[PDB]
Order: C-alpha cells, then structure tokens, then sequence
C-alpha cells in the first residue's frame, strides 16, 4: 500500500562494484602522454588504495 | 580575483617544488600579486584607446 522507492538489483547485490573496479583497473594501466610522470604516479597510487 | 595563496599552493603541486622555498627553487612564481593583475588589465585597455 505504500509507494516506496527501491534501489536497483545490481546495487543491492554488490555486483556494481565489479563494474567499477574493472573500469578503474584499466584506467590505471593506460599510460598517458600529455602529463608529466609525477602526475601519472599520483593518480596510479590513489587508485590502488581503493 | 582568485586569491594568491590559494593559487600558488595549487601551482606548487604541479611543478613539484620543495617545501618552504617556492620562490627560490624556481623563478616561475615571481611578481604574482593582485596589484599587478589590475595594473596589467588597465594598461592594456588604456594603451589601445590612446
């Protein structure tokens, strides 16, 4: 009787993180040319703690 | 204008300067004030009009 707002079935499982940590695990492997090397280190380190 | 201390501290992370010697290690950050920002905008508009 009460209209309540339900989350998706992937967030309720935990399967949405297996879509995230395969997206920012490939973004850590992509070497990128337009930035200095000390900028590549600071993104690749903080993406490793997560 | 954007404040000077909140701009040099953002600018000193990209250049990877040393601590306490942001003015002596590189000569990149010299004469960056707000007095000289207003002075240059005035002297570019007023030099073309006259």
């Amino acid at each position: 009787g009460v209209l309540n707002q339900v989350l998706n079935d992937n967030i309720r499982n935990g399967h949405v993180v297996n879509q995230l940590m395969e997206a920012l695990m490939q973004l850590s492997r992509q070497q990128f040319p337009t930035m200095p090397v000390d900028y590549k280190r600071s993104i690749q380190r903080g993406i490793l703690l997560l | 204008l954007v404040s000077t201390e909140a701009q040099i501290q953002k600018m000193s992370q990209d250049l990877q300067l040393e601590a306490l010697t942001i003015q002596s290690e590189t000569q990149f950050l010299t004469g960056i004030n707000s007095q000289a920002a207003n002075d240059c905008f005035k002297t570019l508009i007023a030099a073309m009009l006259s």
